[PDB]
RNA sequence: UUGACCUCAAAUCAGGUAGGAAUACCCGCUGAACUUAAGCAUAUCAAUAAGCGGAGGAAAAGAAACCAACCGGGAUUGCCUUAGUAACGGCGAGUGAAGCGGCAAAAGCUCAAAUUUGAAAUCUGGCGUCUUCGACGUCCGAGUUGUAAUUUGAAGAAGGCAACUUUGUAGCUGGUCCUUGUCUAUGUUCCUUGGAACAGGACGUCAUAGAGGGUGAGAAUCCCGUGUGGCGAGGAUCCCAGUUAUUUGUAAAGUGCUUUCGACGAGUCGAGUUGUUUGGGAAUGCAGCUCUAAGUGGGUGGUAAAUUCCAUCUAAAGCUAAAUAUUGGCGAGAGACCGAUAGCGAACAAGUACAGUGAUGGAAAGAUGAAAAGAACUUUGAAAAGAGAGUGAAAAAGUACGUGAAAUUGUUGAAAGGGAAGGGCAUUUGAUCAGACAUGGGCCAGCAUCAGUUUUA
RNA sequence: AGGAUUGCGACUUUUGUCAAGGAUGCUGGCGUAAUGGUUAAAUGCCGCCCGUCUUGAAACACGGACCAAGGAGUCUAACGUCUAUGCGAGUGUUUGGGUGUAAAACCCGUACGCGUAAUGAAAGUGAACGUAGGUGAGGGCCCGCAAGGGUGCAUCAUCGACCGAUCCUGAUGUCUUCGGAUGGAUUUGAGUAAGAGCAUAGCUGUUGGGACCCGAAAGAUGGUGAACUAUGCCUGAAUA
RNA sequence: GAAAGACUAAUCGAACCAUCUAGUAGCUGGUUCCUGCCGAAGUUUCCCUCAGGAUAGCAGAAGCUCGUAUCAGUUUUAUG
RNA sequence: GAAGCCUAGGCUGUAAAGCUGGGUAGAACGGCCUCUAGUGCAGAUCUUGGUGGUAGUAGCAAAUAUUCAAAUGAGAACUUUGAAGACUGAAGUGGGGAAAGGUUCCACGUCAACAGCAGUUGGACGUGGGUUAGUCGAUCCUAAGAGAUGGGGAAGCUCC
RNA sequence: GAAACCACAGCCAAGGGAACGGGCUUGGCAGAAUCAGCGGGGAAAGAAGACCCUGUUGAGCUUGACUCUAGUUUGACAUU
RNA sequence: AAACUUUCAACAACGGAUCUCUUGGUUCUCGCAUCGAUGAAGAACGCAGCGAAUUGCGAUAUGUAUUGUGAAUUGCAGAUUUUCGUGAAUCAUCAAAUCUUUGAACGCACAUUGCGCCCUCUGGUAUUCCAGGGGGCAUGCCUGUUUGAGCGUCAUU
């Protein structure tokens, strides 16, 4: 620490995580890329969204991939497809998943996410 | 209530003390306040001291007449002395005071070897066009400080006349003590009764 | 705070009604009418001896009793047998007193810093403060202190040029100017002995700031202190020469057991 | 008969303005007692709480009718000293300032009382036009029972003589000061433990970044940040810097000499008397009542008078930043502070549920798991539930849920019991338990000769 | 008991020996539940229920059905004796300024407090006849083979000297009423006589504060109630 | 108040609600861990003093100057 | 496998206490040198919370009174229908209102708690439905009273 | 399906003792578990005695106790 | 001999201490000055697809417009396709509007959703009666404007 703007404190630091509003979700609920795609874009992290394409390097679930399904920011999570529990009765549940141990691997893109790429300092789409 | 063999205190603590108590917690933080206030100051005004000039002065009653100090303006004898008008060096950072009088040569004079010290140092800058800008020296006692007048010749001659310094005193004091009745004994006997005769 | 157990308006019923004496809270109807309040012993009371602000926090300490103090820690910087006592790993060092060039003192980044205490003799010392980390036991772990760790190394300097910025991110490792230099980097824990690792300029600073002999000392109205006793080493005096040739010889140490 | 002026009215006349809230701090009025004096009445608590009126980010105070007796200081405010001192007090208990000295911060000024009298020179509103927090022009009104210019005691004015050194009003860009948005390093490589590595071991990388937090267990290197520095946007604008229009001027200011004048606040000052207050003592200030001035005059100089000198200021009208305060409000930092009978009354739908006619009074209540994966299906029962099964690392985690102590209860096992039990010293029996005979294949006694202390023939 | 030897002795022709400054020698059984340890019951003797006020409690004196958590000499402003630490005729940085890795650490100095002089109500005056004086005791050192002599700090007793107040005395001089020389006195002080204090910290004791914890009958300020009941007024109703 | 010190929201020889207020008490009750060493007093004088304080006495702690001293809750001879 | 908790296991200290085996349980905590305090409980008719003996005991007795079958239901001394006995006896256990309560009225579902025995019933519980005015009331007038304005008090809250 | 109460409990005589023991001392004695009654004991429960004295603690009422006071009345000065 | 009574241990009850945790408290420091007749603080009654409370808002009612970010909200529904966009959202932001009945509370009253008066447009045949839509009517004080009152008083017929 250096600077007089910036509290190192345990009881203000976790108050802010936990009643955060829901657009500064965004940026906490962020995920690494491949080293395949580091590659390409020249970016370490990006915030993760709705329809994406992942894979699951940590955990009992690692060695999977999947789908997307739905950026849950209320709970800190994101439901990926093919990640479930069968129960007893024949009924499938999703499964959560922190997006931080999760590896996004082929990008999905519109104008703002390649503008976004732009303005970190990447080259490509 | 009492009894040993102690000295007899004085404890004023019989109104409600502990609902006015301060303590001063704030000195730390609030010389670094005091110390951002001068240095913000001197920002804002640029290329000129923070102090104004102030003049030299000798104090009052017998415990501090031998002794010196920087006193609160200039006066209007002082001023003219030198060679300017009061109004004018209000705005060149001299102090004036329209009150203090002046009964002495010594002071006289020191005050306006002060004000050509001054005078001759500083420099002014023209309201119209180019300011050669030179820093800033923050504070005028440094530049201009207080000395001590010297009153002193440390080897001299010893010259004695069978006097008395301690039977000159008794004398002088006694005249003081009887110079009421001696005039007023002087009054009768040598006057009014003798010059009716 | 004040006004903590005072909020509520209560006073006793007394003798008639078999209970204490001692405020009961006013008549209502809920499951609180008839409890009590104000006395130290009671549920939702008073604290006895209550704190406050106005209490002596700092404490005074005179001038030269620090200079003394300062001055002695300075002298156990040196001395091996209490800085190995004092922690410290310096059995690699070649001996200590330790002083350093001047081109330590334009050091720019910590890649430069790190490979320079492992030349010097050091690192092991650093490492000491690494393996350390651990957690606390009492209730610091949720107050700001959640880790403890050792202390490393002092490096003393005369002049900046981006020795502190270096050495900064180091674990262990703090630095203070010379001219400076308290009591609390010097002997930490009230232990004497810290493991310094001086520099050619701060080194050769220390008579112009506390003095010797000949030389003065900058500090106003300030000489080092003198010791009672010249030469710390006792033995030598009692057997010496001069002493022990004077007295009659001595009684076998331990005496007979007699009248058994 | 008509038109003015002076006082007083009316209107849903044109246009404005005042109330309540909050109250930590600030300016006044009003005003207690418990208590202390070992009783109690003056005193004390206290010029305090409650009650009433009024302000602002600060308020109040402030440019001497001052402090001094020195070789004199020089508006106010606060801090350190003065000092628990000089005085006060059933001289008991107890109370109690200020001058000088060292610092923080320093800034000074405006009316009335004179004739513009060769030109009410001044100002509100109406109507019109513009570059609209305003400016220009025009028409009624205000006002000579006094609105501008000119002067304020530090002076100053009216004349004469004499040299002249100075000047001013808009917007545009940039910096500066705020509110902000975004960008800027490095492993998720191998092996053991596990439900899960954020653990342990081996090998690296970044560091002006090894603060803090998040993620299925102690993460600099997984994520947000942190550090270092860039790059935008939107306000404030005179504080500075640099420019461009202008266009002020024959008008405004300053200074040397000499002559004549030099306006200064009234039911006030001051005196007597009553009540109150102060450290203020033949009376410190304030208020009511009666008496009531002056022109070298009046005030003060901490003992009442009369008489004579000296030193000091100029009252009875007014404005003003800073250093100083702050348990309230809006926004940021920290702690050798508490850890759910603590800490605010309140970590939860708390001034809530509930009581009183009413003023008011006023609780209890935090924790399944990493993830509900919150127990499908069989069988007994009218059902609740039970036995199985199934989920999970664990159901000795089942939403009467982390751990689950004691009082207190049920079952099984062992022991004893003729008006209570429960203890201490010493054995016996029954139960149960530590402790160096392992290398090649200590525990318990008996007799003999001695020493120390005794006893008995 | 003790744990190399040392001493006093005895018996010895001698070497040596010994009951002489605290036990060695020889033998057997078992090597584990046998000896011991805790625990429960039985038997012998002994044992009233704690806490408290009191001359005196098992008490026919008071509190106590039982368990868990909470629960009572604290902090401060002036202080006294003793103790440790630093400097020492001085001592005290921290109101304030300078700096800073930022409530820290480090540096700076005018003042000011206490101390270095007292005594008087005040006006005021203001501490060396002599080696800073004698007498009695005094640790230690010096001279001596000793007996004894010399030198004697601290301190204790004791008679003197000096400064202030008090009461007399009253010289040369002199604004003729000021001035106070010198000499004295059963008086008198929290005085002088080769200075000791100042600052920080600690236990104990003191006084004000809620003042180790709980406990009154009261007093004062400002507010809310006549739906019960007391009494009057206005308007209705009820009584074989 | 056709009078009992009656009634005045279960409250009356002076209602209830908050605040000053943690009102004051020479009077009652309580006052939290072990071993080790020393070890009292209820008496003298004064007090709107007699259930209470001051003052001496008794007790502990810290010690200082010295090292067989001119001492003893005692006896004897002489003498009041 | 840290803390805590349980243990007719063991070892040390005169003691305050400490160390350690077995079980339970699932995230932090110790020794030695110093600093510091809201630092040790059996008592206070102590404070708050929980649980005993007493005890399956005291008791659930005033308003004259119940009985027989049938139905529904797992279950009927107590619910619904029938038959028989009874009482209040029109100053009433009848029919309507005032104050006061506020959905208790009414239908369909349904019994974990409440109705000091029980419960299929209920003023309980769950989900809905229900109050229609020119003429009945309020509104309008005045009563004993209350209360602005013009005025005069009071430092003022406000008083007459 | 409760409450009061409860240190621990419940057999007597005499002794001594805080002068009238259910527990100490000396004798008498002494047999599981229990149900109706009853009022001899438990100095049985109820309430920090109301009678009495003490406190340098209060309140209600009375009066030629001590010191005050609203109201009223007399005089002076102002309104004049 | 059992039952019964008392003491201990294992398992099971009762109850919520102990231990570990913590989006809350408490103290200290630092910065800034912003309520209201343009209708405040407070109060009542309403509003969500399914809400009782809490949190938001006022018949434009868990909000509308404006700006920024760039795809959610989520207990269960349901869309809208807006998903290379003049755009999801209980998001952040906030400068234009709406703001029931009240309250200093203002036409007179107010244990009443009581009772009036003026201007204006539209209906029923209407300057006068009935209803509907819109705009207004408090008190003290100041500056001006227009009507006035008094032998208070001046000049002119």
């Amino acid at each position: 620490k250096q600077s007089l703007d910036v509290s190192s404190d345990r009881r203000k630091a976790r108050k802010a995580y936990f009643t955060a509003p829901s657009s500064e979700r965004r940026v906490l609920l962020s995920a690494p890329l491949s080293k395949e795609l580091r590659e390409q874009y020249n970016i370490k992290a990006l915030p993760i969204r709705k329809e994406d394409e992942v894979l699951v390097v940590r955990g009992s679930k690692k060695g999977q991939e999947g789908k997307v399904s739905s950026v849950y920011r209320l709970k800190f999570a994101v439901q990926v497809d093919k990640l479930t529990k069968e129960k007893s009765n024949g009924a499938s549940v999703p499964t959560n998943i922190h997006p931080s141990k999760v590896v996004i691997t082929k990008l999905h893109l519109d104008k703002d996410r390649k503008a976004l790429i732009q303005r970190k300092g990447g080259k490509l789409e | 209530a009492i009894s040993k063999n102690l000295p007899i205190l004085k404890n004023h603590f019989r109104k409600h003390w502990q609902e006015r108590v301060k303590v001063h917690f704030d000195q730390a933080g609030k010389k670094v306040s005091r110390r951002h206030a001068r240095a913000s100051k001197a920002a804002k005004i640029a290329p000129r001291p923070l102090d104004l000039l102030r003049p030299v002065v000798r104090a009052p009653t017998v415990k501090y007449n031998r002794k010196v100090r920087a006193g609160r303006g200039f006066t209007l004898a002082e001023i003219k002395a030198a060679g300017l008008t009061p109004a004018y060096a209000r705005t060149i950072g001299i102090a004036v005071d329209h009150r203090r009088q002046n009964r002495n040569q010594e002071i006289l004079d020191l005050n306006i070897q002060r004000l050509k010290e001054y005078q001759s140092k500083i420099i002014v800058f023209p309201r119209k066009g180019k300011a050669p800008e030179a820093e800033q020296t923050l504070s005028a006692a440094a530049s201009f400080p207080i000395v001590q007048p010297v009153t002193d010749s440390e080897t001299r001659a010893v010259e004695d006349n069978g006097e008395s310094a301690y039977r000159t005193l008794r004398l002088a004091r006694s005249d003081k003590r009887y110079k009421g009745i001696r005039e007023k004994r002087a009054k009768d006997k040598a006057e009014a009764e003798a010059e009716k005769k | 705070s004040e006004k903590a157990g005072h909020q509520t308006s209560a006073e006793s019923w007394g003798t008639g009604r078999a209970v204490a004496r001692i405020p009961r809270v006013g008549g209502g109807g809920t499951h609180r009418s008839g409890q009590a309040a104000f006395g130290n012993m009671c549920r939702g009371g008073r604290m006895f001896a209550p704190t406050k602000t106005w209490r002596k926090w700092n404490v005074k300490v005179n001038q030269n009793e620090k200079r003394y103090a300062t001055a002695s820690a300075i002298a156990a910087s040196a001395v091996p047998s209490l800085v190995l006592a004092r922690g410290h790993r310096v059995e690699k060092v070649p001996s200590i007193p330790l002083v350093v060039s001047d081109d330590l003192q334009s050091i720019q980044k910590t890649k430069e810093a790190v490979a320079a205490l492992k030349a010097v003799g050091a690192h092991s010392d650093v490492i000491k403060v690494v393996k350390s980390k651990k957690l606390r036991a009492g209730k610091g772990k949720y107050r700001n202190r959640r880790f403890t760790q050792r202390r490393g190394p002092l490096v003393v300097y005369s002049e900046d040029n981006g020795v502190v910025k270096a050495f900064r991110n180091v674990p262990g490792v703090e630095t203070a100017n010379v001219a400076s230099l308290g009591l609390l980097q010097l002997a930490p824990g009230a232990h004497l002995g810290r493991f310094v690792i001086w520099t050619q300029s701060a080194f050769s600073k220390l008579d112009q700031i506390w003095g010797s002999e000949t030389v003065a000392s900058v500090k106003a109205g300030y000489a080092l202190p003198s010791n009672i006793i010249s030469t710390s080493d006792v033995t030598r005096i009692i057997n010496s020469t001069e002493i022990q040739s004077v007295l009659r010889a001595a009684g076998q140490a331990t005496q007979k057991r007699t009248h058994v």
